[PDB]
């Protein structure tokens, strides 16, 4: 709230403060945030559909799904390619193409893939699964990079012909990721909030942040509360 | 039958049964009883119709088995049951009970005797709504509490000076008096005392209270002071809570009633009593009591954070090799209150709560010794399914319902002995009575303390002394703690159980004992990067153990 995403320094001890943790309460100020940054950086993509763990690389060109399909994948990719050519062209500058298909004991490969990405790129993770914290705790390497979460849960299988509908789901998520990240960039650079702390449905968070900071600029106690749907009144 | 059964003719066995069962003892033998005796004779074909002593002595044993059941004036198809009882007569004996099934017992002041109350579940229909209490129950509840407190006061050795009713204070003044009643605030906003006769006001400006008590509204207080008819002010000079009584002297006034009766029960027809088996059970308890150990944990164990699961796994690793008798888990099992979900995008609160118990069934798969040998007790906390769904994590009704069965469909199958009870629950041992009660007490008695115009070990001393002198689990009015109109008898400390499990997350652990009762104060399960759980030896000895 107080510092925001646009933080800066006015120390005028940089080395001593960067080797250790730099203190905040003595030097603090928030600059303007009309434009956050000119984004040009790779992305991550890890998903799960209740054993449908999936991964994709923006700069990669291979697809492998954890345990007729390849032709359907190619035709569906091309079909929605012509369907959303306009959106693809508009959001190409955010994320940019055909790729190979594969459908692979096998459940240890998440750690290996995360390690390959970690020692191949620094890149932001987009994760979509109904077990957010479970997947965060099962993989120890996911804690070392910033992650932007896109949790849309309550996905189920129709017990028959799940392959076409899951292909539709994955392809629309991939080809709408550009619109998603554009919307998040707009909301972050308008609300002065870091991109990893935001969500599409977390609209109440912006209300809370703005109202709390305007009350803090006033002389009114925030009665802020956490992990409890009640106002704080001192007990 | 025997190895060589012979099919009898009932007419020629009829005289043998009839004489013994209609002239010496017994009466009204039915045809089914005759058939049961017929098959028993088939099991005694050896030299029968010519063997005198054995058949008649086994009939005498039948009498000694069936006299004690009801009154024994009829024998239905159960005759085979008493035959099997004969064969079988040729740790158990302990029970756990919740507030829902506790036996109901009213009180009558003019006859100075408790009266059994018929259960609505057993005689009524109860098909649609049988649990809803009636209107006058809340009217009579405070009356019953006052009656019990007045009886306790009158039975005191010191009191044989006499108290005075409130209504008798109108015509006299400038004279000292002694009186007791409910302490509360009037509609105006002053301090007043209430009695069935009437009510008066209180003057506090020169009151010296007896230290060691939490003087809180809703608690019976003995008031000594001088009436003044100039206004209506009772100038109090001292105030003290009524004293308590020990278990033996409490029971001896009612002999030994089967209130928490496991060997026998009373009903509307008659009253029951027993003291011959009490010493037998006491001496039975005196042996192999160290083997029958039972262990409890701390409060508010959350099943969502990884640290609690890790510490619990360590505890189960240490506890698997030596399975105790009873293992009690107390406190809320979810760190967030559950309520209606306004978002259809994320995981529903009910589904999350259901999943929070499924993983427990998996963790219990690697501890087959503990699962096989030790029973399971689960007690709801402040913000479980039923309470937090309306109270939103705040305080609510005390007779809390058990955990719903739809959310515990895997614990009952993985384990063989799982019990869910109310927030106050009762266990009946061979010679011990223990209650377990989980809520917050230190903060409640700290914030609402009365102000009198004028090292942490003493706070728990005051708390225990107050809760035992008042003799009620919830010494508060209906404004603070709403209580169901009928079940309040379950919250009463009239039988004054031998040991009480005072679970308070806001109070330090302690092992005090007073007034013949021993109290244990389990703390929070995790604190200051440590895990703690305590075990009680039935020989009045306690042990505290911790695993980092």
């Amino acid at each position: 709230m107080d510092l925001g995403a646009s933080v800066t320094f006015r120390s005028k001890a940089l080395g001593k403060g960067i080797q250790q943790g730099f203190e905040m309460k003595d030097l603090s100020m928030a600059e303007n945030e009309r434009y956050l940054s000119g984004f040009s950086m790779d992305i991550g993509y890890l998903l799960h559909f209740p054993e449908f763990f999936s991964l994709f690389k923006s700069w990669g060109d291979t697809i492998t799904i954890l345990v007729i399909n390849a032709s359907s994948l190619g035709q569906i990719y091309k079909q929605m390619f012509e369907k959303k050519k306009g959106k693809i062209e508009t959001y190409s500058y955010l994320v940019d193409i055909n790729f190979e298909f594969v459908y692979f004991k096998l459940y240890r490969r998440l750690s290996q893939e995360t390690t390959k990405l970690k020692e191949e790129r620094g890149f932001l993770l987009l994760l979509q699964s109904p077990f957010i914290t479970k997947l965060l705790g099962t993989i120890r390497l996911l804690n070392q990079m910033p992650i932007v979460k896109l949790s849309l849960n309550e996905v189920l299988l129709p017990q028959l012909n799940w392959q076409p509908t899951l292909l539709k789901k994955l392809v629309n998520h991939v080809l709408s990721s550009g619109s998603w990240i554009s919307h998040l960039i707009k909301l972050s650079q308008y609300s002065n909030i870091p991109i990893c702390n935001l969500r599409l449905d977390s609209m109440d968070y912006i209300i809370d942040v703005l109202y709390a900071r305007k009350l803090k600029k006033e002389n009114i106690v925030l009665w802020w509360n956490e992990k409890a749907p009640l106002p704080d009144h001192g007990g | 039958g025997n190895v060589l059964p012979v099919k009898i003719q009932p007419p020629l066995l009829r005289p043998l049964a009839y004489r013994v069962l209609s002239r010496k003892y017994g009466l009204s033998i039915k045809s089914d009883g005759l058939s049961a005796l017929a098959e028993f004779v088939g099991t005694n074909i050896g030299a029968n119709w010519r063997q005198g002593p054995a058949t008649i002595k086994f009939l005498e044993q039948f009498a000694a088995v069936w006299k004690q059941q009801e009154r024994g004036l009829f024998i239905d198809q159960s005759g085979v049951k008493e035959v099997i009882q004969e064969m079988k007569e040729r740790r158990d004996y302990f029970k756990v009970i919740n507030a829902s099934q506790q036996q109901r017992f009213s009180y009558n002041p003019h006859k100075m005797q408790f009266i059994f109350v018929p259960n609505k579940k057993q005689n009524g229909l109860g098909g649609i709504a049988g649990f809803l209490p009636d209107i006058e129950d809340k009217v009579q509840m405070f009356l019953t509490r006052y009656y019990l407190t007045n009886d306790r006061v009158m039975r005191n050795e010191n009191f044989q000076m006499s108290i005075t009713p409130i209504k008798n204070l109108l015509g006299r003044d400038a004279q000292n008096f002694l009186l007791l009643g409910l302490l509360n605030k009037n509609f105006k906003g002053n301090w007043s005392l209430e009695d069935p006769s009437g009510s008066v006001e209180i003057d506090i400006s020169q009151t010296i209270p007896t230290q060691g008590h939490y003087y809180v509204p809703g608690c019976m207080v003995l008031v000594e002071g001088i009436y003044y008819s100039v206004g209506n002010k009772f100038h109090v000079t001292s105030m003290t809570l009524p004293p308590g009584e020990r278990r033996e002297i409490t029971l001896e006034t009612i002999g030994n009633l089967d209130l928490l009766g496991i060997h026998g029960i009373s009903n509307n027809n008659f009253i029951a009593r027993l003291d011959k088996d009490l010493k037998i059970r006491l001496h039975l308890l005196e042996k192999e009591l160290t083997d029958h150990k039972f262990v409890i944990l701390g409060a508010n164990l959350f099943l969502d954070d990884l640290k609690i699961m890790t510490a619990l796994s360590k505890i189960l690793q240490k506890l698997n090799d030596d399975p105790p008798t009873l293992l009690i888990w107390q406190g809320s099992f979810t760190s967030v209150p559950v309520f209606a979900s306004m978002s259809s995008r994320n995981i529903s609160s009910s589904t999350q709560f259901k999943n929070n118990f499924d993983a427990l069934a998996t963790l219990l798969s690697r501890f087959d010794n503990l699962t096989e040998n030790t029973t399971m007790i689960f007690i709801p906390g402040p913000n479980d399914l039923w309470g937090s769904m309306v109270s939103l994590g705040a305080s609510g009704t005390l007779p809390q319902d058990p955990i719903p069965s739809a959310f515990t469909k895997k614990i009952n199958k993985v384990c063989k002995n799982v019990v869910w009870s109310s927030n106050p629950t009762r266990i009946a041992y061979l010679s011990q009575e223990i209650v377990i009660f989980r809520d917050d007490l230190s903060g409640r008695f700290k914030r609402h303390r009365l102000e009198f115009p004028f090292q942490k070990v003493q706070e728990t001393r005051k708390l225990v002394k107050t809760i035992l002198d008042q003799g009620h689990l919830s010494p508060f009015l209906d404004s603070l703690r709403p209580i169901s109109w009928d079940l309040d008898h379950t919250l009463t400390l009239c039988p004054i159980p031998s040991t009480m499990v005072l679970c308070d997350t806001t109070s330090a652990q302690f092992d005090l004992t007073y007034n013949g009762c021993k109290v244990i104060n389990p703390g929070s399960f995790i604190h200051n990067r440590r895990a703690r759980y305590m075990e009680y030896v039935p020989s009045s000895k306690k042990t505290i153990q911790e695993e980092i």
